[PDB]
RNA sequence: CGGCUUUUCCGGAGUGUAAAAAGCUCCGGGAAUAAGGGCUGGGCAAGGCCGGUGGCAGCCGCCGCGGUAAUACCGGCGGCCCGAGUGGUGGCCACUAUUAUUGGGCCUAAAGCGGCCGUAGCCGGGCCCGUAAGUCCCUGGCGAAAUCCCACGGCUCAACCGUGGG
């Protein structure tokens, strides 16, 4: 049973990369997943990305520029403060300020830089680098 | 409570490197014992860890305290007035060493060898700022470097005590 | 020290970095004859296809 | 320096080329050793790469990893022979490592050096310490794994200084390719230095196969080659 | 399949499961029992006093060859005897019967038999307030 | 050589509290008989209400620090004074 | 071989005692005038010769040496480490990703229940509206002192103690 959708997406993008495929489709496609694709892509890691009306959840169809390492869904969503951020990224960030981590906040899913930038907290929902 | 050693043993004492490193070092500083450069050295990491971590900080507090670090630190004379929180990671056991009362007194030329520089500390014949100290292994600030003279009551304060000029034409040979 | 900064060869067909001990290839365009084609051992294995940027021809 | 092109213009005029890796860097096209590199060529005349690598003929930069003796047993005599372990690289971000067969010490060593020297590799240097971020290529640019046999080694970058955070092997290995601070760890049996040595190498190597955009080069101060 | 378990909201099954598996480890387990808290003929003493009873030489075990010279002790502490081992050499000499011995652990592995004498566990410190090591040497003298 | 370095007048008490260095280079510590003759002359002060304290001889220092009390009676001291300070100083038998 | 200092010893003076005591600090006489413990085959790598014992005596944290030239026993010589300390024994932590949330395994090395159903528990499709309980940010009271860290200041420096911050 699919018990998430996130996750799922993500094993697939990474699991494209490292073979090279050009173009991913997303089964469910979630509110959610939209958000996470337009973080990464806003820092580059992908190009276009679009939605298809499928009449049963839409496909969300991206292409790869072969610049995604791993990405990944840390599960358990820990709620994280302003401060406790260097805590968690290097738990899942290779070096400093390599990659990017999403959070869940209270003014959206969105990166962890800006969040630092606008210093509020908010929960993990993935990596990638 | 029970107050605790200062200074910490290295983790394995028959490594063949640091064993010919240390030797190497004792034997151009002449420091009595391998614990007095085992201070100097934990003094060192010391103000490493503490540059570790508040480069990593953000806040009031971390500016006050990397202040205070550097402010304390060109005091002693270990780093340029210019200084910034990245080369304190490249000062090394030999920068604290040449601060040493030892060093500087002999690099002052009133020993022909550092060794008798440790007798006269040691005997009280050299004062710092017209304060006598007895502990070679004392730090000696930047602004105490100038102050640095024979005792007053010591014969050396006697242009004429014997070893005086063998100090002297060894200072000038 | 003037910094000697080369040109790390990218494989066209992925966009990829070529790892120095990599068995890829560099080989002018069969097409148009003016483009060079760099193909990593990963793409070449595979055997994906690559595209000429200059006149848009494709291969294997 | 001098003394080192002295020996690169001795060994031009002795060795006549036999691959065709050896002309153009006989006829002076090829200047960089990681011209070799890039275009995905192959060496196997060892004495291409000290042509344009003088720096290996150190006796600092050879390095002697180990010396086993094995056994191969037969129906009139264990007869053995010493397999060596060598590591050979410049302080500037290159290095290669072997295994040599002799049924001498001596000529195991030499043909380890000689197979350590065809497995020359470019290497990435940087500071991506979370504490240290000086920009200069003290330290691996972002944390990297080997593998080889079972042993699984992580590199992390380290602050200034720290001194290699790493076993002895491991220690030799990254002393002769230009590296100076790491932190470090291992999974599996470290015992065999043939396999944690071979890791090691895997991860250095492996440095190179991450994807980067053109920010954190600068960001990092990322040397890929001679620093 | 996947560690389990992972959620949220899953602290007690993880607590309970590390409690559960933590009793298979045999450190642990030795200390919170105090297992050679009740087994220990010493009590737990690093140092104990005793009177010798007699003296037996043991057989190494193979393939090392050798008669090992030791002294049975009836523990003043709380009766229990014991045989302890008499470092040195010729030492066997200076202890006698009905001598006040003093005993510590021999350092073998896990605190029992060193070396190739087995079963062996103590070896005697001092003899009437005089220490073993330097009757050897012979630099002090017996009572 | 005596240099005071505070003059403290206690009018709830009466009392002149005196803190001083005394300059005796390559010197003994001064006995009290002389500190207190000494101190006594540019302070014109009485003997018998003036005592002592203190005289501490910091280590490798050649200045000395002491402490010292100058009063207004006779009644003062034997009043609120430490009976042991006067035998020291021997105001007292 | 020559020259020199004063670690100690003697005397005085201060504090000192609410009393000596501390010999604490200053000055004076005067002298080269307090040093061991362990190891020396490898794991410890740190260190190589001589004589005795000869499957005995024995050593050994483990691997191992002794069955006659013993670099491993004993003794001498020499060497290495630490040092007013240095070894032996017992316990806790690390070593140890051999307790694995970070971060262990379960085909053949210890480990998948013989299988299936299902209660509790745990984990759960997408979109929109609502609450704002968890959550995140801000903010008030609170979490004794000492002890922790830092800068500065007092005891010669330090240890220790005070001031200010966290």
């Amino acid at each position: 049973t699919l018990l998430d959708p996130l996750a799922n997406a993500l094993s697939h993008i990474t699991n494209s990369e490292r073979v090279g495929k050009r173009e991913v489709y997303i089964k469910p496609a979630s509110k959610l997943i939209g958000e996470v694709l337009r973080v990464m892509q806003k820092y580059g890691y992908i190009g276009e990305f679009e939605f298809i009306d499928d009449g049963r959840a839409g496909v969300y169809r991206v292409q790869l520029l072969g610049r995604i390492n791993k990405a990944g869904a840390i599960k358990p969503r820990f709620p994280v403060k302003v401060s406790e951020f260097e805590k968690w990224e290097k738990r899942f960030l290779p070096a400093f300020e390599f990659g990017i981590l999403i959070v869940s906040t209270s003014q959206g899913v969105m990166s962890h830089k800006e969040a630092i930038e606008k210093g509020i907290g908010g929960r993990l929902i993935a990596y990638v680098y | 409570k029970r107050q605790r050693k200062k200074y910490e043993t290295p983790p394995h004492p028959w490594i063949k490197e640091r064993l010919d490193r240390e030797r190497v070092l004792m034997d151009k500083y002449e420091l009595k014992n391998k614990k007095e450069l085992w201070k100097h050295e934990t003094q060192l990491k010391n103000f490493r860890r503490r540059a570790r971590r508040l480069l990593a900080a953000r806040g009031k507090q971390a500016e006050i305290e990397r202040e205070q670090l550097l402010a304390r630190l060109k005091r002693l004379g270990l780093l340029p007035e210019d200084a910034v929180l990245d080369d304190v990671l490249s000062l090394t056991i030999e920068d604290i060493l040449e601060r040493r009362l030892q060093t500087i007194v002999y690099k002052k030329g009133l020993a022909r060898t550092m060794r008798q520089a440790r007798q006269l500390i040691v005997h009280g014949h050299i004062e710092v700022n017209g304060q006598i100290i007895r502990s070679p292994s004392y730090l000696v600030l930047k602004e105490e470097e100038d102050t640095i003279t024979y005792a007053r009551t010591s014969p050396f304060a006697n242009p004429q005590h014997p070893e005086r000029m063998m100090i002297e034409k060894a200072k000038q040979g | 020290m003037v910094e000697m900064k080369f040109e790390i060869p990218v494989c066209t067909s992925c966009g990829r970095e070529i790892t120095p001990r990599e068995h890829a290839t560099h080989f002018i365009c069969p097409n148009c004859g003016e483009a060079v084609i760099w193909r990593c051992e990963s793409c070449r294995v595979l055997a994906k296809p690559y595209k000429c940027p200059n006149c848009g021809w494709e291969g294997p | 320096s001098q003394e080192w092109k002295e020996y690169a213009k001795r060994v031009l005029d002795e060795w006549e080329p036999k691959t065709k890796l050896g002309m153009m860097v006989k006829e002076g096209q090829i200047t960089d050793i990681h011209e070799i590199f890039r275009r995905g060529y192959q060496i196997k005349e060892p004495e291409i790469i000290d042509v344009l690598l003088p720096e290996v003929n150190a006796r600092e930069n050879q390095e002697v990893l180990d010396i086993a003796l094995t056994v191969r047993m037969t129906d009139s005599g264990r007869r053995v022979r010493f397999r060596v372990l060598a590591a050979v690289g410049n302080r500037d971000g290159y290095v290669g490592l072997g295994i040599g067969h002799g049924k001498e010490v001596g000529i195991a060593i030499r043909k380890a050096i000689n197979y350590a020297k065809l497995n020359i590799i470019e290497i990435k240097r940087g500071c991506g310490s979370w504490e240290c971020r000086c920009r200069r290529p003290h330290s691996v640019p972002f944390a990297v794994e080997g593998k080889e046999g079972s042993v699984r080694v992580r590199l992390i970058p380290g602050p200034r200084g720290l001194g290699l955070v790493i076993g002895d092997v491991g220690k030799k290995i990254l002393r002769l390719a230009g590296v100076q601070d790491v932190w470090s760890q291992t999974f599996g049996e470290t015992r065999t230095t043939v396999n944690f040595a071979k890791a090691v190498f895997n991860a250095l190597y492996n440095t190179n196969r991450v994807a980067i955009s053109p920010e954190m080069i600068e960001r990092y101060g990322i040397v890929v080659g001679r620093a | 399949g996947k560690k389990a378990p992972n959620g949220e909201f899953a602290g007690r099954k993880l607590k309970l499961k590390r409690k559960k598996f933590r009793w298979s480890d045999i450190r642990y387990k030795r200390r919170v029992l105090r297992l050679k808290e009740k087994s220990d003929p010493l009590e737990g003493a690093p140092q104990a006093r005793g009177i010798v009873l007699e003296k037996i030489a043991v057989e190494a075990k193979q393939p090392n060859s050798g008669m090992r010279k030791a002294v049975r002790v009836q523990l003043i502490k709380n009766g229990k005897v014991v045989t302890a081992f008499c470092p040195g050499d010729g030492a066997i000499k200076f202890i006698d019967e009905h001598d006040e011995v003093i005993i510590e652990g021999i350092g073998g592995p896990k605190g029992g038999s060193m070396g190739d004498i087995p079963g062996i566990r103590y070896k005697v410190v001092k003899v009437n307030r005089v220490s073993l090591k330097e009757l050897v040497k012979g630099r002090k003298e017996k009572p | 050589e005596i240099r005071i370095k505070e003059i403290k007048e206690n009018k709830l008490i009466g009392r002149k509290e005196i803190y001083f260095e005394i300059y005796h280079p390559g010197e003994p510590t001064p006995s009290r008989k002389d500190v207190k003759g000494k101190l006594v002359a540019m302070l014109d002060l009485n003997p018998e209400t003036t005592v002592i304290q203190y005289i501490r001889s910091y280590f490798g220092s050649y200045i000395s620090k002491g402490y010292a009390k100058a009063y207004d009676s006779k009644e003062r001291m034997l009043y609120i004074e430490p009976e042991y300070i006067l035998i020291r100083d021997g105001l007292i038998e």
